[PDB]
RNA sequence: ACCUCGAUGUCGACUCAUCUCAUCCUCGAGCUGAAGCAGGUUCGAAGGGUUCGGCUGUUCGCCGAUUAAAGAGAUACGUGAGUUGGGUUCAAACCGUCGUGAGACAGGUUGGUCCCUAUCUAUUGUGCCCGUAGGAAGAUUGAAGAGUGUUGCUUCUAGUACGAGAGGACCGAAGCGAGGACACCUCUUAUGCUCCAGUUGUAGCGCCAGCUGCACCGCUGGGUAGUAACGUGUCUAUUAGAUAAACGCUGAAAGCAUCUAAGUGUGAAACUAUCUCAAAGAUUAAUCUUCCCAUUUCGCAAGAAAGUAAGAGCCGUCAAAGACGAUGACGUUGAUAGGUUACAGGUGUAAGCAUAGUGAUAUGUUGAGCUGAGUAAUACUAAUUGCUCGAGGACU
RNA sequence: AGCGAAAUUCCUAGUCGGGUAAAUUCCGUCCCGCUUGAAUGGUGUAACCAUCUCUUGACUGUCUCGGCUAUAGACUCGGUG
RNA sequence: CAAGGAACUCUGCAAAUUAACCCCGUAAGUUAGCGAGAAGGGGUGCUUAUGUAAAAGUAAGCCGCAGUGAAGAACGAGGGG
């Protein structure tokens, strides 16, 4: 019959967040995950900067990295995922919204903040 | 993606330097490596003051893969190295110091000695 | 096959669309291949749309698909454009060009169509 | 490949039977009286009532 | 009878978070309350079935015999006509919504005419290997492989029937089972089904009852955001 | 030496397999010098599949680690008008030997050219014509069919039994995987040539700036739709019958005994239906429903001119389609496509301007500007105010 | 004499060693040389070989493991053929 | 083109990597020529100044993910015959 391709968002409205911080390419943020076990749900704090943001709807994702014991680990996270907590502390100064080059660049990979 | 003939690292202090996968456990040509899977390796480089010397064939478990894998929680984690932990024919590992990150897809598989002796769980 | 004419690359398509857009806005009528027109009209009326704002940056933009012709030069032809064709169709939304197929060729029976612009 | 036995006249006929062509459309042009093909231009040039091409 | 069915259109596919912390792939199907247009009895008509109709449009576009049959039956003039074999749970002159018929915890079967593709190669269709390149490959190095069976007059001298040969892929009904039901929309009347659906974008879909596990009903509930700063 | 020396390309391997059981296995049963456990023999069962390497040109062969399992074999020791060649198998030769001599080695070694534009048949799709006894439109069942049924690990049942101690279950359930088959691009990627940003050299657009041409799309970093995957999602069941090897109940001939001679049972992933898809050219041309029409006047004894108003075809717009045809939707009674606008998304802070700054540069204008294909409105334009075939229910 | 299972071996996949996960080819070594063997030369040899072979460092689409992008084809149309 | 780096193969065929400038550094062998550009290194943009004749050199700042940014540029090592 009559097609919308817009009701996708309407049915995705059932899972939305009402805070939604800003993230483009340089936000130094620590993210918390409510890891659920049989008892005493743990709260993990994972810090790092964001490389690039991709999204169309509920499918909104961002990147975040840590470096512990010399080993770096990078993880993607969907924004509208429950059991996740985001608390921003630094806004950075970047040139392009899509950057990925920390994968190769060595130590002292930090970036100056947005003055 | 990570498989046979892959010189990987070691995530443990065992007096070894370099090790290569020799075969993957599993029937009907598994031929692929995934996180938490028990595999068999052979040391290629090791220190003279270590427990193993080159030519020894041992069994290990991959802890970190360069490509990583998607987790059932709905998130996917990427690693930046390829390391394995050595296990001495039982549920106890060969080593005595687990340093660095380790995959969480192996907690339900047992081998909790590494988990309790791990510096961190991710 | 192997080494031959450089083929019908996308650069060829850009060169063509530039050439017959300049040709049509130069005189106002072209008989050409059907599909060449069919994918040209879009660029035609997109340029017509962006030219009805009369901004220096939009003019910088419309310089990017025009070359000189045998009758006027780029500056005079774009002045002619802004002077009469944009004031003509400022009101109506869309429909900035028309095409109607011509007869089959005696040679290869290829699809000619006449492209023109009027009210 | 290469033929082994010669193709017969009636195989040639049956292969040619589907190797033919059909007729074409046709229509009447009101203003320029001419039996033109449908959805094409006329002898005087008006595909519809519109004739931007030269009448020559 | 016990295996029910309904007609839909795949209008998209999404991801929805679920209980036990799993991101389940979801597909949204637009499903109107379809119009029954005839019932066939297992005894008098020798087999039970239900003729179903949907996608009603203006009567002007429809062809004369179909609209005449509809006017004789006195129901809505629709363009989409089909059948469902052995479904007799309802009666004539009724519009059925899957929300009232299907469960939010039932395992279902899904069939759909697959995506039209044209002619396909054997490598794509039966997952054959692609020949190597080094040591001399020959310009044929990626094809359907060997078809030889026998050489010599009394060995085979024949091509088998059912030989694995490149042909046309897609545009046929595919069977996937054990799909879950998560979400209902009544104002827009959409159904959310776990997994994905074959075929191209915007195809007609059979949502049918799973034969293997028709009686199983397990609950899968959602999550609620409770954060604000 | 019988086809065959006026040609049967003469070892594999690579991919691709097909077929039999003179079973590799999981399957079932019988028997044991079968405590359990692990076994060994035999029968039936071929439904499914049955590794990666090292040497060697490789078969065979052995070695290393797996794996429930590394089968037996054949199909010109399978397969080049699918690939190519490691050498036997043209010379060029080299080494050892034989021979006075050229030469010779199923002696070894080095390098050593593989043609074919499918005519028939058969195969996968695909169409036109006609057909099935008025035509069209739908919906159909299905005789014959096709694909398909692999299981591993862990835990508990339970250290219960067996057993003496060690050792250590079968019946079942659950969970977790391997391989394969079935789709998708929502997570993940990879490509993504009329997309975005940057950047160099040069030729230019009269100078600067801003853009274009070539330099692999010049390059770099990405990315729309799309396409696929290494990614997700699904699956390997389960039921009933006939059963096979088998164990029987009852019970005779053969008074006891006996699974058989009467009746009758349970019993295998084998078999059949059930699992999934096509399927009336199945001429045995099958079923149902609906619509359209059935129309003065005759023969070589008769249905001759309005030939539907049903529809189909011609043509166009296109694409959930598409080698082309066809397929699917739409043609002023239309949003079918194109266009405009709007949105989403992506790139990323456009140009221009002011200031700091003599200078690269930075800040504000700014999440600005731009965007090929995504999304919806919108007759603004193109699909015309068109043409052809096509209406008498025959017969007993 | 030198050297040697090597372009030299038939019994051989000869003994063992060295590296190699696992070595008929790779390196060394034993000497019984069916017949090595000295100007048909032989034993070693620096550079070099569009030379033969082996191991190893980086490197990857040869392979697991395929898919894409545009062309020139094929394909369709028109023309000779 | 994700990911391994030789697992296909008789051979790393091909493919891939390196690439030029300047200045570091370069074993053994040995006939003292070489090896050798051995190997193994670093860096090359713009603006200003120091700058000589231009060019190198240097100082300071700045842009960018990376700057012979585009193209034109030996991949080596060991060992055996």
């Amino acid at each position: 019959k009559i097609n919308k391709q817009a009701l996708i968002d309407l049915v995705e409205q059932k899972q939305l967040k009402a805070y939604v911080p800003e993230f483009s390419a340089g936000d130094e943020v620590n993210v918390a995950i409510k890891l659920k076990e049989k008892e005493k749900v743990r709260i993990q704090n994972f810090t790092g900067t964001v490389l690039r943001r991709r999204g169309k709807g509920i499918s909104e994702t961002f990147i975040v990295r840590k470096t512990t014991d010399g080993i770096p680990i990078e993880k993607n996270f969907q924004i509208h995922n429950p059991n996740i907590s985001i608390e921003l502390k630094r806004r950075g100064k970047v040139r392009r919204a899509y950057i990925s080059y920390m994968r190769e660049r060595s130590g002292k990979a930090a970036k100056i903040k947005e003055r | 993606m990570v498989s046979f003939m892959t010189r990987l690292n070691v995530a443990d202090n065992t007096g070894a330097k370099q090790v290569g996968i020799i075969k993957v456990l599993g029937s009907t040509r598994k031929r692929y490596a995934f996180l938490g899977d028990v595999v068999v390796v052979s040391v290629k480089d090791a220190i003279p003051s270590g427990m193993v010397k080159k030519g020894q064939v041992l069994r290990a478990v991959i802890v970190r893969t360069k490509k990583g894998q998607q987790r059932k929680d709905g998130t996917h984690l990427k690693f930046d190295d390829n390391a394995c932990v050595l296990i001495k024919e039982d549920k106890s590992p060969r080593g005595t110091r687990i340093f660095g990150p380790v995959a969480r897809e192996l907690r339900e598989r047992g081998y909790n000695k590494i988990l309790s002796l791990a510096v961190e769980v991710v | 096959s192997y080494i031959n004419k450089p083929g019908k690359t996308s650069a060829w398509r850009v060169m063509t669309v530039r050439q017959q857009v300049s040709a049509v806005l130069a005189y106002g009528k072209i008989e050409t291949t059907l599909k060449k027109a069919k994918n040209t009209q879009k660029r035609l009326d997109k340029l017509i749309t962006l030219a009805k704002v009369d901004n220096f940056n939009n003019r910088r933009q419309v310089k990017k698909w025009l070359l000189n012709t045998n009758l006027f030069d780029v500056d005079q032809l774009m002045d002619h454009l802004f002077s009469k064709v944009a004031p003509k169709y400022e009101k109506t939304p869309g429909g900035y060009s028309r095409v109607l197929k011509l007869g089959p060729r005696r040679g290869d029976a290829t699809e000619m169509a006449i492209l023109q612009l009027t009210d | 490949a290469v033929q082994q036995r010669r193709s017969s006249k009636h195989r040639r006929d049956k292969r040619r039977s589907h190797d033919a062509l059909t007729a074409q459309a046709l229509s009447v042009c009101q203003k320029c009286g001419k039996k033109k093909l449908f959805h094409r231009v006329c002898s005087c040039g008006m595909y519809g009532d519109l004739r931007v091409k030269k009448a020559y | 009878m016990e295996i029910r069915g309904i007609f839909g259109v795949k209008v998209g596919m999404s991801q929805v978070f679920t209980t036990n912390n799993e991101r389940l792939p979801i597909t949204v199907i637009y499903c109107e309350p379809n119009q029954v247009a005839g019932v066939k009895t297992e005894a008098k008509d020798k087999y039970s079935a239900t003729l179903l109709s949907f996608d009603t449009v203006e009567n002007k576009k429809l062809n004369k015999p179909q609209q005449g049959f509809f006017e004789k039956n006195n129901l809505k003039p629709t363009k989409h006509l089909q059948e469902i074999r052995n479904m007799t749970g309802f009666e004539m002159g009724q519009q059925i919504t899957p929300q009232n018929l299907f469960q939010v915890g039932e395992y279902v079967d899904v069939s759909a005419i697959s995506k039209g593709r044209g002619f396909t190669g054997a490598i794509k269709r039966w997952n054959f290997k692609i020949g190597p390149l080094g040591h001399g490959a020959g310009y044929p190095h990626r094809f359907q492989g060997s078809v030889q069976a026998g050489r010599g007059g009394a060995s085979a001298q024949r091509v088998f029937k059912g030989k694995k040969m490149s042909g046309h892929y897609g545009h046929e009904k595919v069977t996937v089972q054990n799909l879950r039901i998560v979400g209902f929309d009544e104002a827009n009347m959409l159904v959310l089904v776990s997994g994905a659906i074959a075929g191209p974008e915007g195809g007609v879909v059979l949502i049918r009852t799973a034969k293997k596990k028709p009686g199983v009903v397990k609950p899968i509930e959602l999550a609620v955001q409770t954060e604000k700063a």
